[PDB]
């Protein structure tokens, strides 16, 4: 009848869409640096132990400034670390003991909890009285919180498990702009680095590219097999990678609207759980599910030194701003700092 | 009514080619659970480990003294830390299996109650009761009765006399009797009473739980080995204390076959506490 | 927040008495608190210091064996137990309040404080002028020198630089040399190399005046400036 | 009906899409490479740092 036609319309347009990317793709990212020189065996050592944790470490984020780093954990406390000096800064209590994600501002000045509660709580660490307290709990999720990150200090975009992606505004507490689209539950999202796009990977093995303003879904590079588990972006902004969990990284660019290249090999059959870019985005680093946290390169696909000392799944992942340290939160209650050295 | 010094010497050796394999992998197994994370059971297993091979390197000192028909051909300077070096793990590995078993019984009668003091802090402090009640205990006897101390005043050494050359061989049996007896009274037997109470409590609180046929079976094994350690290795050589303080004119040669047993606890010890 | 003090009087040289600081309006258990003494017609002075939950303890070497500070949580005052006096003992005393973590801002806020009127190694700071007449719509600087340099391997030089308006307690103005406090105006600005400490007034206003401290925190015990004064 | 305001958004974000000037493959590599090289000195990580320039040592 109708929808007969309209669904067949729909087909046809995909198919238009995928030969269109087919024709697009003159060549592979993987024959294109068989010249450049191998980044070689990269070695990182365990700098710091943030111990401290009574339970699984579920997140973490790294502060502007590169120093302190928040982490959410099953304990309930929110724990900001001076990771220069492994100092606690701050022990916020948790509402909720069940916390998915957390995120620091760019000012720095309040930091983001949330879990399966479905409430995005904001605390503001700098106050008159001196202690920590919840500025403004938004309420408004069908879901769990699965990954939310601020654009700015009014304005922080979030992620739930009821499909749909949300823009929240601080100061007043309603959703700006609500993003719809994805048919599984969101489990991470990645903001771009001029801050105008973000991307968001769903349980449909889709990741798509919003935008802020403009409210919809503009591209929906679609090449997984498996539930993304964590999504992040290129270093310039022009590309992205979703982990997933079918044990494989892929490496999506945002002009060509295509897969680049594939991240995998025989030996891991442990889906990624977080990744993460450096700072030249040579590196690009997972933290996967068998204890371990490989680093492949971005532009070889060849595993280049492993992380392996951390004893338990590697739960969160995060690279400093300016790239100076790589830091893993496992489920073992121990945030390990890392870097590289001779 | 036997015992050929070489024989003695065959004996030691073959409690040194097989404790030193086992021991090195039994810390190797201990340390490799401890890196993950620290549980009594590990803090226990590690002590007992390391007791055991302080004990595996004094068998070879110990052998060479067995072919000198209990002569003393090392130097008299080392016959003192030597004590230190045999008899204390002797001691030692008691304490440890007593205390051992003494969580176990704890883990299974009262199990809510046993998670809420978890913490290996507790653990390492009955390890350094035991660490430290042992080391003071003979290092009283060695002080106030031992041959060249307190009692007797002599040119001969601290830890050593040498009628004909004898690491505390010929300590005299008119004091050492009720010395040694010490020893069995506080440092073996009452670890055994604690074993042989804390083993009849697992049994009971093990069958009560619902396992795969495990209730009784696989746990029996595991849970009666450290009452196995004492009554077959330490026992026979702390059973001949005891017997010298009621029997005064009993021969010395039971004591040196006791020895043999007592020193056979280096191989024994880490099959059965489960850890290789 | 707010610090209330009470406790002050006449008392004859030798006695004992007894300082108390009420604390209302923050979490006073989370706060270090500082005791500062201001001989009259003279600079502050540093008395003593308890850490949060009296975990830590320091006394100035003057007043060491002698003079005992002491929180109490549950009813949020702090206490400054007082005994053997001396006429040199006299002075504003006033309670502070610093938090101290990475980016806090110690020395924050300062208590009224009380009158007592008694009857009848060390880093020393020096400030080049003690009386600066000036007038509103220029800029001015305020040089701060110290004997031994501030700055440490962490690459934090501990600077702190205060306000005390005629007839009110010192207010903190700059601390570390570059982060300006919450609630002080953007004109102000500090800078230094180590050695010299500057302080710069962008634009002057009526507000402006006031008695200018410089401090060092590197060890204890704490020292105060000698004390610029601005007049117009 | 919501399906068709539906298929309206979604063939008007692909006509949107479409319209974009979009470069060869081998110009966003060579971007790419220009990228990982100008900056591979200043990479803490693809190049380690002395230490005593790094913070954390
Ligand atoms: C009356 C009895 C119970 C008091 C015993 C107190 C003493 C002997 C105990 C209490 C705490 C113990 C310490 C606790 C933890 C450790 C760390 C471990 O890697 C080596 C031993 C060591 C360093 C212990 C040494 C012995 C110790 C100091
Ligand atoms: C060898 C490793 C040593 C490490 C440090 C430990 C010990 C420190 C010193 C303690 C003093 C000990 C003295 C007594 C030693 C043993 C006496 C044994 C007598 C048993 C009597 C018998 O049955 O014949």
């Amino acid at each position: 009848s109708e929808l007969d036609q309209l669904r067949q319309e729909a087909e046809q347009l995909k198919n238009q869409i995928r030969d269109a990317r087919k024709a697009c793709a003159d060549a592979t990212l993987s024959q294109i640096t068989n010249n450049i020189d191998p980044v070689g065996r990269i070695q990182m050592r365990t700098r710091r132990t943030l111990r401290g944790h009574l339970a699984k470490i579920y997140a973490m984020h790294w502060g502007t400034d590169s120093r302190l780093l928040v982490s959410a954990s099953q304990d309930g406390k929110l724990i900001i670390w001076d990771s220069y000096t492994t100092n606690k800064v701050h022990a916020i209590p948790l509402r909720s003991s069940w916390v998915m994600t957390c995120a620091y501002a760019p000012s720095g000045n309040y930091v983001a909890c949330g879990g399966l509660d479905n409430i995005c709580s904001i605390y503001n660490l700098k106050t008159r009285e001196g202690n920590v307290r919840v500025s403004r709990e938004l309420a408004g999720h069908t879901g769990y919180l699965s990954c939310c990150r601020f654009l700015d200090d009014n304005q922080i975009v979030t992620s739930s498990g009821d499909t749909t992606c949300a823009l929240w505004d601080i100061e007043t507490g309603q959703q700006t702009t609500t993003f719809t689209g994805h048919t599984g539950d969101v489990m991470s999202l990645s903001l771009a680095p001029d801050t105008r796009l973000f991307v968001s990977g769903a349980c449909d093995a889709s990741a798509k590219l919003w935008d802020v303003r403009e409210g919809m879904c503009r591209q929906t590079f679609t090449g997984h097999e498996s539930d993304i588990n964590a999504i992040c972006f290129f270093p310039n902004g022009n590309a992205f990678a979703t982990g997933s969990d079918d044990a494989t990284c892929r490496l999506f660019d945002l002009r060509a609207d295509q897969e680049l290249m594939t991240y995998s090999h025989d030996n891991i059959i442990c889906g990624i759980t977080s990744v993460s870019f450096s700072k030249s985005g040579r590196l690009l680093l997972a933290g996967y599910d068998d204890f371990n946290c490989n680093v492949w390169d971005a532009l070889k696909a060849d595993r280049a030194g492993v992380l392996a000392g951390h004893d338990n799944r590697v739960s969160c992942l995060g690279v400093t701003d300016d790239g100076m340290a790589v830091a893993t939160g496992s489920w073992d209650s121990f945030l390990k700092i890392w870097n590289g050295s001779s | 009514m036997d015992l050929p010094p070489q024989l003695s010497f065959g004996l030691y050796v073959a409690a040194f080619a097989l404790g030193f394999p086992l021991n090195v992998l039994a810390i190797r197994g201990a340390t490799a659970h401890a890196r993950l994370r620290l549980t009594p059971s590990l803090v226990y297993a590690l002590n007992l480990g390391c007791s055991d091979l302080l004990l595996t390197v004094s068998l070879p000192l110990k052998a060479v003294e067995a072919l000198a028909s209990g002569a003393w051909p090392l130097p008299a300077s080392l016959c003192p830390v030597f004590a230190v070096a045999h008899f204390f793990p002797l001691y030692a590995g008691g304490g440890f299996l007593a205390a051992l078993s003494a969580g176990r019984y704890l883990g299974a009668a009262f199990p809510l109650g046993y998670q809420a003091f978890r913490r290996p802090c507790y653990s390492w402090g009955v390890c350094a009761a035991i660490w430290a009640l042992v080391l003071c205990h003979l290092g009283l006897v060695f002080g106030l009765e031992a041959p060249g101390g307190w009692l007797d005043h002599s040119n001969t050494s601290l830890g050593i006399n040498t009628p004909v050359n004898v690491c505390l061989e010929a300590w005299d049996p008119a004091s050492a009797g009720p010395a040694r007896f010490s020893l069995s009274l506080l440092l073996f037997f009452l670890p055994l009473a604690i074993t042989a109470f804390c083993y009849v409590g697992c049994l009971r609180a093990l069958a009560r739980s619902g396992l795969t046929h495990r209730r009784k079976l696989r746990a029996a094994w595991v849970a009666g080995g450290a009452l196995l350690t004492l009554l077959l290795c330490v026992g026979p050589y702390n059973a001949s204390n005891v017997a010298s303080f009621l029997y005064p004119n009993l021969g010395g040669s039971w004591r040196k076959l006791g020895l043999i047993t007592g020193a056979w606890s280096v191989v024994l010890n880490p099959l059965v506490t489960g850890y290789l | 927040v707010q610090l209330v003090e009470s406790g002050g009087g006449l008392v004859q040289p030798g006695g004992s008495r007894k300082l108390s600081c009420s604390a209302s309006g923050f979490a006073f258990s989370s706060f270090g608190m500082h005791w500062v003494r201001q001989a009259p017609e003279k600079g502050l002075e540093w008395v003593a210091y308890i850490s949060s939950g009296s975990g830590t303890i320091y006394y100035a070497d003057t007043v060491k064996g002698r003079f005992t500070i002491s929180r109490d949580d549950p009813k949020n005052t702090l206490f400054l137990q007082m005994t053997s006096l001396r006429s040199e003992d006299t002075a504003m005393y006033y309670c502070v309040r610093s938090i101290y973590y990475y980016g806090s801002s110690p020395f924050d806020f300062w208590g009224q404080g009380t009158t007592l009127t008694v009857s009848a190694a060390d880093i020393v700071m020096t400030q080049a002028t003690s009386s600066v007449p000036v007038t509103p719509g220029e800029s001015v600087s305020i040089s701060c020198r110290s004997s031994k340099s501030l700055l440490h391997s962490n690459g934090n030089t501990y600077l702190y630089w205060f306000l005390q308006r005629p007839g009110q307690s010192p207010q903190l103005l700059i601390y570390r040399m570059s982060n300006l406090a919450s609630g002080v105006p953007d004109r102000f600005s500090g800078s230094g190399s180590g050695t010299a400490f500057t302080l710069t007034i962008s634009r002057l206003e009526a507000e402006d005046v006031g008695v200018y401290y410089c401090m060092q925190h590197l060890e204890y015990p704490l020292t105060f400036g000698a004390g610029t004064k601005l007049e117009l | 009906t919501a399906s068709i305001a539906q298929a309206r958004k979604l063939v008007e974000q692909l006509k949107m899409e479409a319209n974009i000037d979009r470069i060869k493959v081998s110009k966003a590599a060579a971007d790419l490479m220009a990228y990982c090289e100008a900056h591979a000195k200043e990479d803490p990580l693809l190049t380690p740092v002395p230490a005593s320039e790094n913070p954390f040592r």
